[PDB]
RNA sequence: GCUUUUGGUCGGUGGAGUGAUUUGUUUGGUUGAUUCCGUCAACGGACGAGAUCCAAGCUGCCCAGUAGAAUUCAGAAUAAUUCUUCUCUGCGGGAUUCCUUUGUAAUUGCACAAGGUGAAAUUUUGGGCAACAGCAGGUCUGUGAUGCUCCUCAAUGUUCUGGGCGACACGCGCACUACAAUGUCAGUGAGAACAAGAAAAACGACAACCUACUUGAUCAAAAGAGUGGGGAAACCCCGUCACAUAGACUCACUUGGGACCGAGGAUUGCAAUUAUUGGUCGCGCAACGAGGAAUGUCUCGUAGGCGCAGCUCAUCAAACUGUGCCGAUUACGUCCC
């Protein structure tokens, strides 16, 4: 009774571990959902649980391994690992219908997980400063 | 709905909302959201800007003039304080006030150079729906940095003070004063 | 989006020389390309396979330059 | 009140030197049992516009670009 | 730090990875196995 | 079913509840000179007051979660912009200095030593009251104050 | 003596042209071999201004390498490895390997 | 380097012209494209474009003892097992204008759009490359790369040659950069989290590179010293931010400039008379308080903000080269400049 899954944003990697129980609450990358410090990320990382099925669906014991990004991209890395993590189960341990209900309710929500929304910083180039910004002219 | 569909700023009411003005009504964001900070490819395309909650749009448009700025998360803090001050000033859903504060802010009509090749010439030109959206939020929060620059005894209130007023239509708001003074440059020229 | 004369030309040699490629499927009409054609790159076949299906489909509309042995 | 809310029927074209304003044919938005259309009065809009835009006109019944 | 191909001790020479090729430039001196990509 | 941090939000809590327990208990150790700045490039006086009073349980919750560390690794928790820096770009560096003395405190008093972390780990138990006993008007439930 | 192989060479079809091919001298023969994958690739990146002179459009080169490491693992044949590596002649710039551990 | 960011250039035979020259290389439609189709006194060919390349994104196969997860068993606080989700990489899949829209345009065509599928949706993305003609463009300070013709021994040669300069104070005029004056971190004191490309070493001798640990610590800081493995998959705690921690400021040139400043002291090393600095701590009362005309460069993980290594390097980054974090409003346009 398990699956496993991975979140990704930019470089940030979340990995969703999966264990089963119906009473339980999730740690942050290392620390429980409730207590993650920037409120304004929490209610986001609530969205995985709260939005769509809040309670009727998943209390499952879940831990996440998040490395490779700064703080916020690690909050987006996370939730995806959950929505991915959750959708994994109802394919393995449940019927298409219970799945089809959930992932639709995601699809309407946004690309909560359709994908990492792949965007990586542009390589700095030439004498160009940072990227696309040029060393500035004078006496032009 | 047991906090499933419905949304909360932290705990707040996004359902009863609509815009008043049939002009820009029915395209402006009517919120279902929690936090104004979301990340997606916000405007890949041409008119995509009208989808996402003004709450973002403000929080997004929230802090120009970057110097050591944290933007979205620093913004959302300020909007925790901003909305709360506002509703229990105005006794309304500040989701309404802000929604009601967008419309009265921007000029419905403008005067541009249509002059050809260095000639400065006039025409009355008629503003477009996304420009009352856009310029409102832009100038709306421009009143902040001004009212907020030095003389403040007022930490967040500046933002509260030009959202409150505009939602009242008052001419004191740096928001609306340009809605009229542009139209002294509009109906005058035409 | 616009195809170079190289895509254009070679794809006219295929349709001239292969009626194995029939279905409007880009995917079927592709897998017949790469075995039969060596362009040394994928995009060429991906281009070629895209235009090769334009030709066939349009043949059903009427005649097309490089007319068939029919 | 002054709000008379019309539709863009179409973008009658780009107009003007910079790329900014755009000629538009406006269908007065208000509908009444005696439907008052213009039917159409050409307008110039400031900023980006699109196929179904609601354009409330504060200075109504002006005949637009004509001259220049 | 006079360097490898010439008297130089100028045209400041790369220490990077201790190959000292700048004397006759790492452009003229090549076959090192470097390539021009990106 | 209670672990170090992890149940707590030890940000300003699992420290501070340990702090009073460190200060009010006469047991622990505060060396003499406090007049000197703890922290990277700070001309501000080392704090308003209570200088070691932020310091010690860091080193403990530094020990606990990060297992093995030291003088070199633990200042990774001591943070600074290193910005006094004069008309140049600022840069960033940590403090090796009070480290040794800081960790000597735990070299006494029931917390393991010249290699590891702790002995009995009071931290859980002495911290086991946080969800029980709140400072801030901790909400908990209507049963617990 | 489980032995170890580190093949470090740049050039195209060397790092491959030994380990892939030339371990099947041991791979399919009396030896029993433990293949892992090649370690990660490196690039050695120098960038020098293109101008011998001062004048420029401020332009720079970027020159690169790739060094390709492969680890390939064994049980212990005695004296066979001396025969193993020596079976197969084909490559250049590729690396011979003498390793013991555990 | 630049003309030169664009899409341009050249020839053979043929045609027109006494000829220089011209046609091919075009009206029109479309495209970033002399890119296409159509038309065509031109026909068939060469370059440039494209395409090959390189990195980034989703993905297959192989693979892990110099990658890291699952589980049971026992132990503190209420060590055995199997694997490839995560990482490694060579070679492969994938993208194409593919359906749809009676759409725009249009009997053809070449195509465009809004939409669909998908990690990616229109040269997918960022680059490298790049014709033909030229420029009295820069380099004789890169080079046994070179023509002259000056020097040739109290030398314009050479000196681990000695000392000095290249860097000086008329607030002089100018280019680029770093600092910043706020109550939007705002200043600072603590506290919580988390990142990535990159480097690391010595021979004609009997270790000179980094970094982790813990002493220096009964008394500053930076220092000193001893132990420990790394030839590189020895390392992962970077600041921005998060903090209401009930912290301190508090209608001000100021609990914000760090300049100028004289006293000690640690450090690299032939020598520092400011080399330099989490080094102290005095000067703050030096400007300074959104910047006159004028001027810069870019459109999506982008500007901006932040910061980290690398390169020079015995010592020193406000420089450049590259990596990553935070992450924007405006146009999806015109030719007016």
């Amino acid at each position: 009774k398990q699956v496993q899954t991975f979140g990704k944003k930019k470089t940030a990697i979340a990995v969703a571990t999966v264990t089963k129980a119906a009473q339980c609450n999730i740690k942050v990358n290392g620390v429980p959902l409730q207590q993650i410090l920037p409120d304004t990320l929490r209610a986001k990382i609530m969205e995985a649980i709260t939005v769509v099925g809040s309670k009727y669906y998943s209390r499952l014991r879940i831990d996440v391994a998040v490395h490779g990004g700064g703080q916020v991209s690690q909050a987006y890395a996370a939730r995806q690992a959950i929505a991915k993590g959750l959708i994994a189960f109802f394919q393995k341990y449940h019927n298409e219908v219970e799945k089809a209900a959930l992932k639709d309710k995601f699809l309407a929500y946004d690309k909560f997980l359709l994908i990492a929304d792949p965007r990586r910083c542009e390589p700095k180039k030439w004498g160009r400063h940072s990227a696309r910004t040029r060393f500035t002219k004078s006496y032009r | 709905m047991s906090s499933k569909t419905p949304k909360l700023f932290n705990k707040w009411s996004f359902e009863g909302l609509e815009t008043s003005e049939l002009a820009l009504r029915d395209h402006i964001s009517t919120t279902a959201a929690y936090v104004p900070h979301t990340s997606g490819r916000w405007q890949k395309r041409r008119f995509y800007k009208a989808r996402m909650p003004i709450v973002e749009r403000l929080a997004n448009g929230l802090m120009f003039k970057g110097r050591g700025n944290g933007r979205k998360l620093q913004a959302a803090r300020l909007l925790k304080h901003t909305l709360e001050i506002i509703h229990l000033l105005t006794d309304e859903n500040p989701l309404q006030v802000v929604v009601d504060a967008v419309s009265k802010g921007a000029p419905r009509e403008d005067s541009t150079r249509v002059g050809s090749g260095g000639v400065v010439r006039r025409q009355a030109v008629d503003v477009s729906p996304m420009r009352r959206v856009n310029e409102a939020i832009y100038q709306m929060c421009k009143g902040a940095r001004e009212a907020a620059f030095r003389n403040l005894k007022s930490m967040p209130e500046c933002l509260a003070d030009e959202i409150v007023n505009a939602s009242k239509g008052s001419s004191n708001s740096y928001a609306i004063k340009k809605k009229d003074e542009v139209e002294r440059v509009a109906k005058a020229n035409r | 989006k616009i195809r170079t004369k190289t895509v254009k030309r070679a794809s006219r040699q295929v349709v001239e020389k292969y009626y194995s490629k029939l279905n409007f499927d880009f995917y079927q009409n592709k897998r017949v390309v790469m075995d039969v054609t060596i362009a040394e790159s994928k995009k060429l076949k991906n281009k070629i396979a895209g235009y090769a299906t334009h030709i066939m489909k349009r043949l059903a509309r009427g005649p097309v330059r490089g007319i068939s042995l029919k | 009140d002054q709000a008379q809310v019309g539709l863009i029927i179409k973008v009658l074209g780009r107009t003007g030197s910079r790329g900014n304003v755009t000629q538009v044919r406006v269908r007065l938005m208000a509908e009444a049992g005696s439907p008052d259309y213009n039917r159409t009065i050409v307008r110039n809009v400031k900023g980006p516009c699109k196929e179904n835009d609601m354009l409330s006109l504060m200075e109504t019944e002006r005949e637009a670009r004509r001259l220049k | 730090r006079c360097c490898v191909i010439c008297s130089n001790q100028k045209a400041l020479i790369r220490k990077y990875e201790l190959n000292v090729c700048r004397q006759c430039f790492r452009e003229n001196a090549e076959h090192i196995g470097f390539t021009k990509l990106r | 079913k209670i672990h170090r941090i992890g149940k707590r939000k030890g940000a300003s809590l699992k420290d501070v509840s340990a702090w009073r327990w460190i200060k009010t208990a006469a047991r622990h150790f505060k060396q003499e000179g406090k007049i000197f700045v703890p922290n990277c490039t700070e001309i501000m006086k080392s704090s308003h007051g209570r200088e070691r009073a932020p310091q010690n349980p860091d080193w403990y919750y530094i020990r606990c979660a990060a297992v093995l560390r030291a003088i070199y690794l633990r200042p990774g928790v001591g943070y600074g912009g290193l910005s006094k820096r004069f008309g140049n770009k600022k840069n960033y560096g940590s403090r090796p200095e009070h480290t040794v003395t800081s960790s000597t405190g735990p070299l006494h008093w029931a917390c393991k030593s010249l290699t590891k972390l702790g002995l009995v780990e009071p931290g859980a138990q002495s911290g086991q009251r946080l969800t029980r006993k709140g400072h801030k008007f901790a909400d908990s439930l209507a049963f617990q104050v | 003596q489980t032995v170890r192989l580190t093949i470090t060479s740049r050039n195209a079809k060397a790092v491959e042209s030994v380990t892939s091919q030339l371990l099947t001298r041991a791979r399919d023969e009396k030896v029993t071999i433990h293949g892992p994958v090649r370690l990660p690739t490196r690039t050695l990146k120098i960038t020098t201004r293109k101008t011998p002179c001062g004048n420029g459009t401020n332009t720079w080169d970027t020159f690169e390498l790739k060094i390709y490491k492969r680890i390939i693992d064994l049980h212990a044949p005695t004296e066979q490895v001396k025969k193993i590596t020596s079976f197969t002649m084909e490559s250049g710039v590729d690396v011979s390997i003498t390793i013991l551990d555990r």
